[PDB]
């Protein structure tokens, strides 16, 4: 059937994501858990549960992160979908900007090792920062020798969920399903589009307030949790839903429309943005334009894409600096 | 006291007796009981419109012995012509058991059942009317086949054609019934009732302009046909001529109870239904000053 | 908890509708049935379907129709939702007016009986035509004096369903869940607002064709069915789905937003037009406006309301001949 | 990719079963309706459903019952699962003298025509004389010769579903998902099993009447319907459920165990019986024994074996009388 | 409507269980959370997910453990179900006696503070020494003055899930939904009744090893984790299913049978045992007898009841402690 | 009684309106003398009889708190000793006695705060009390055992030892070695409570009911049957009896509980 690797589990965003996928994956699906420490414990704990028909395979690594770990290459044959979340805040007290470098370096070797044996497989990176790691992954795939812009999906459904929850919270006896979001996935680069949904809209002041609340919530959620760490539950939900959509599309039982951070293929000046896209039996099948945009909120997209230019440029400059 | 106590005591006793025998919840206010024994009041009256207190006189004479066919057919015919076809059904059903004679019974009874919705009993009543006739005595399908088996036989036969038209009215085939009544009425252009039954099959045919042309001079025959003026009211409502329809319905309510009814009220005999014609009529004009508030 | 009642059972839109309702009615509820012929039939026939927690009742009537049937005013007690789905077959001739001249009368009877025992049950009208039957039901309720405009739902979703199925077949890989449809429910009284739907949308010429077809579909069926029959099945799913919408809400398990045929409380003229509405535990609680439309759509709407203005006047004036 | 073809969707067990199959089939499936008179009408009727992913098609046959009509041959190409529903229209026959004969020719046609183009088809028999038609169906398959014991099947859920409903009425809330009914599909041959049920089973005195009800349950349907058809919706629902189970088994998404009229090879001396079987992605994989029984079922099985043997003898006697 | 309250939100079990529970709750739920440390952070994390219709409430007391925290008698108003999931799960090399000592006081304080605000609320016990803490909860309820012997259920579904997972693997294609289990939970008080399920059972020699593996699973899980914790997700998954079953039964739209640690009125000599029960709109209604038992199963059962006698001795008797 | 109302208002210490003694211009000598005989329950009512008049510490509040802690109602003790602590933050015995009173029911951090207060007032059994906060009962017994040999003159100094082998399983030692502590100053309701708990832990022992009944009897001695007077704070064994009779053998004395 399928094989959804959840490589990077047993730590943060993982575990919960594996638990959600265990009771959601179609019959006959096979899971794969990988981590540097504690992976056998999670594998044993996630093997006594009901719903027979799903088998669990796992492998562990070597404490010293030998790049290109031979054990990880064993947990790569037959995999079709990869969920790369190597998230760890090893220096929470000392908050300074080397987390970008650490995460990028980890993702580089991880994606290189994964793609060295399984080229024709989708990628669903959920490793902050998702704005600059995706160009790094594209550069690594280009260096490997095989690359496909069709399957390089960057999870961004968290912004959509956050916008939909807020928009369904003031309008009391009225609920909506999804809300479009176009841009990047970091602070100033996200802008909701409250002009493509049915029903009357509220006044401009509350619209701006909701826009700002969706604009910035990471600092609020971090401050709420005593500054200990970021949010790990909503991210797991968004990742599980996105990978479930992907695995459903690959099996050929649904062709849904989502909002993805993928290469624009020349349809937009910046060759990376969160646009509508419909999945298919072999990946991305048809990109779609953004559509009509109100001129009031049109100015925001200019500075959003301007910041995206700098983020992507830093992404490629760092990637070429190493190799 | 003794010289006249019986005249009222036995009157009330026999009134309650007749009340509890079969049917017909008599109107309490007669003012006729002491002079209703010369039954010819209904023959002296009702010849020039004013067919309202004649029904009261017939009720007053029918409160006596119930084995008279005339006393139980005149009430039914007058009440059917007065558009109060609620007690007519029970009164003529009581007239049923007084032998299959008086072929006036079973003739208006087919009309009586088809009045509101009674499809099933109308066919049985019409069949009983047909079989109680020895001149040509020799299930909707069978009922209509029996009538079709005569057609040319007894060519004039106005009652047979009237029955045929009434039966055709029940089949929602007013198109052919229209031309049935059109050529039936010319045989006897004296009785306005046959004209009235004509207008209905034109009113239901969404041709009210012709239908009114049937009623108008027919009203000249007897200006007491409450049914005819009800048809005028509904036709004027259909033509969206709402003020004239309101005037006509008000005149209909005034004329129908145009007697001792305010001082001779009974059990209202479901007259509310007729009042319902007024209701929702102002819904076209939205007469917020009156609307439903005056339903009492 | 709830007691749904079906009145036009077993004719041609009966057994199928009851079967559809049985498989989706919530656990711990009762379903009723009624018809002049076949009442001791399918009612006992569906007693062999287990569906644990569901009880089926029935009531029969005399073959010669009788106004205010004594047997009918026994089962009507205790119900909460009514589905007046009784109609007549379509003979080859069936000229206009005359057919209506029949279909009105029975409906009025089917309202007078079940009105003096439970003036608190949500109603529903399915009989064809529906543009004129709903005013008859409204006036029949107004005669007694117990009328609530919040519960006068009229089935027109067959229309909604139709539109989606066509606009989802042209724009193929893309798919939309629902498409707004304001107006009425017959011929030129149906305006499918195809410009409030998410997506790129086809060209003009095409849009036109698709539009008109939504308006003249019944014909196809009637025709294809060699001059007989009509559209039972389709007209059942619509009814079923809608019924549930109402049931769930009343209990408090969802607040759905539909598009019904409910009298307009001071909205755009035409007091019996079709506009989007949101359901609730008390019927209808809010009426959304039509919203922005383009020049092409307003061309049809400016004349469609004129046709409705004629049927609405012919509806609430029913008094055939007394006599 | 599964293709379900309904052959004979004309009666109450027709259109209703087809409609139940639609709106619930997996995405990407195709439904091929077939009939002799009225196929275009029902095909156009169901073509107005928001059920994207299905391409329902029809090919009506000629009114004269010419054997091997080319109209059915074109439709029966590339079909994976066949369900047979056609036969006697409403059973006006006097007794078994002609019902066993009139249905024989239509069974001949509807099996040989489908098998001549689709060897691997896994035909399902729904006609009323299951105990006689199933050996006849096996003979028809063996005539040209594609026969495999794991292919032919006969629906039997009607008896089990009927038996399940009876018990839940008697006992308060001990819901039993299914009861293992054994035997054939006619009169006394039916036998319900009660020893293999958890909970306080009732006494034999009351349970005897419950056992009697299942065997005689077919009579009261005719009695209450005044001899105008019988068992229309229930047989269609049971057939639809069995077809869905078979389709899911062929899809490889589930491997359940059910009770179907099967060619029991070995074990019991009868060739065709009703023994529990598990469904895999080939047909039937492993058969199961009846299991332990108490005293009262011994004589019931002793009678049922003789009745089944006599019915199969009658079927085989009628066999090779026209071919 | 319903109001599920999980006590001990933050941790490793309480957050995963809360996340799993806030994905399939009935519409209108009012889930509330409590913990000494954390809790605001988890509430902020869980307030961003979509599917509006559920209101999330949270509370948190002071870090120093204070008996009868005011937050408990601030949030415990209007609650239907209390899922008590608390007690130290990071068991060091210390024996079981210290675990009981550290858990008894926490359970006593929590139940004492909880009961005095909502006596008519079901309790769901999750702490590991359930065999000994259930009579502790019974004492806590009795000494207050309010105690219902049908609303004191205990979680035991983990053993049944393990047993059915272990059997469904042996017999391959064949699959089962549930497997009965009798006795208790702690060490050897578990006897799975394998002879009450359909299908040919495996060899007798194996049955011993499967029974031993079912009995000994916590030690295996701990050793797989190298003594760095416990099964923090399996106990967080079965508890969610049990809570869902309880709340669905309480709402009335289900009548299931479950194996729960309950009080035995008459029946068995031991006051507490794991026997099948059925829920309802009020609580436990019909306790069911165990039924047929095999000789080896009955000797294991008598050993288990002998052990649970001493367990209930170490439980109901413990009273309190003072210096 | 106006002074009683005023001191009830200013001080959270409850005062029983029933005052059999009252007057007693010099309460201290007989209050400390008669407790040497037995039944300090009268002695506590004597110390409150002087604490009502004089809010000054003068060892009065300290002795009242110690006697209240000796009886098994160690909830009034905390609030009673808090007033002495705040008024005189110099003595170490008030803080030492507050540490055990807090740690009795559930107070963990309060005991830590109290022991710091006790230790800070020192220019130059605590280890056992600290171990009681944790669950190191096995290694906790060492310091208590050592402390016995140093001052074998006060029962309380080893009474806390007995509960050490009462709340951490193994109902021994105190089961037979230090169950005679009543021989000096018999008022230790705590000793009878611990003995009854240990008896219940070991086996049935119907005589445990008689023992606890006698414990309540001398606890409810003279001048105790006085009216409500906000004396619900006793509670305690009033619940525990409803335990035993409901479970052990009888199951028919439940009505004899209110």
């Amino acid at each position: 059937m399928v094989n959804v690797a959840v490589i990077g589990a047993a730590g943060g965003i993982g575990q919960s994501l594996s638990l959600l996928l265990l009771r959601e994956l179609p019959f006959g699906s096979t899971l794969s858990l990988y981590d540097v420490v504690g992976a056998p414990g999670v594998a044993a704990d996630l093997s006594h549960i009901d719903r027979a028909g799903i088998t669990v395979k796992h492998a562990a690594g070597k404490l010293p992160p030998v790049p290109r770990d031979p054990a990880l290459t064993e947990l790569a044959e037959g995999v079709d979908v990869f969920v790369i979340v190597a998230g760890v805040p090893r220096k929470p007290g000392m908050t300074r900007d080397d987390l970008f470098n650490v995460n990028a370096g980890i993702v580089m070797d991880l994606v290189l090792t994964c793609a060295s044996v399984s080229p024709n497989a989708c990628f669903c990176i959920v490793t902050n920062p998702v704005n600059s790691t995706t160009p790094i992954a594209a550069q690594t795939l280009r260096k490997i020798g095989v690359y496909n812009k069709n399957k390089l999906l960057g999870v961004s459904l968290l912004d959509g969920l956050r916008a939909t929850r807020f928009i369904n919270n003031a309008r009391h006896p009225l609920v909506v399903p999804y809300v479009p979001v176009v841009g990047g996935h970091s602070d100033v680069t996200i802008v909701p589009l409250y002009s493509q949904i049915p029903g009357p809209l509220p006044d401009e002041s509350t619209l701006k307030e909701i826009r700002k609340r969706v604009q910035v919530a990471g600092t609020e959620v971090v401050k709420a949790k005593a500054g200990r760490g970021s949010a790990t539950l909503s991210m797991a939900e968004a990742g599980a839903r996105f990978t479930m959509h992907v695995v459903k599309a690959l099996m050929g039982l649904d062709t849904p429309m989502v909002y993805a951070y993928v290469d624009t293929d020349g349809e937009h000046e910046c060759p990376f943005l969160a646009m509508p896209v419909v999945l298919g039996k072999n990946g991305i099948e048809r990109r779609l334009p953004i559509g009509p945009i109100t001129t009031v909120e049109k100015e925001m997209l200019e500075e959003a894409v301007g910041v995206v230019k700098k983020n992507i440029a830093k992404g490629e400059t760092f990637a070429r600096s190493k190799l | 006291v003794e010289e006249w106590v019986r005249e009222y005591a036995e009157a009330q006793e026999q009134l309650q007796r007749v009340q509890n025998e079969t049917n017909y919840p008599f109107e309490p206010n007669n003012p006729y009981m002491y002079h209703d024994k010369p039954m010819e009041e209904g023959i002296a009256m009702l010849q020039l419109a004013n067919m309202a207190e004649a029904a009261l006189a017939f009720e007053a004479v029918c409160q006596k012995e119930p084995e008279n066919v005339e006393a139980w057919r005149r009430l039914g015919t007058t009440q059917a012509e007065n558009e109060k076809d609620c007690l007519a059904i029970i009164a003529l059903n009581h007239a049923r058991m007084l032998d299959p004679k008086d072929i006036a019974v079973h003739a208006a009874l087919a009309v009586s059942h088809t009045n509101e919705h009674n499809v099933g009993a109308a066919l049985q009543s019409l069949r009983s009317w047909l079989l109680s006739q020895p001149q040509y005595e020799h299930e909707y399908r069978d009922c209509c086949t029996l009538l079709y088996a005569a057609v040319e036989m007894n060519p004039n036969d106005p009652q047979l054609h009237a029955s045929l038209g009434v039966l055709h009215n029940l089949s929602h085939r007013f198109d052919e019934a229209a031309k049935n009544f059109r050529r039936a009425v010319e045989l006897r252009p004296d009785d306005a009732h046959m004209w009235n039954k004509l207008g209905a099959t034109l009113a239901n045919g969404n041709r009210p302009q012709e239908a009114l042309e049937a009623y108008n001079r027919a009203l000249d025959i007897n200006p007491g046909y409450v049914r005819v003026m009800y048809n005028m009211a509904v036709s004027y409502s259909n033509m969206a001529q709402y003020p004239l329809a309101a005037k006509h319905i008000t005149r209909a309510i005034a004329l129908q109870a145009g007697g001792t009814n305010p001082q001779g009220e009974g059990s209202r005999i479901a007259t509310r239904g007729l009042w319902d014609l007024l209701r929702m009529t102002l819904n076209l004009m939205d007469r917020s000053d009156l609307v439903e508030a005056s339903w009492q």
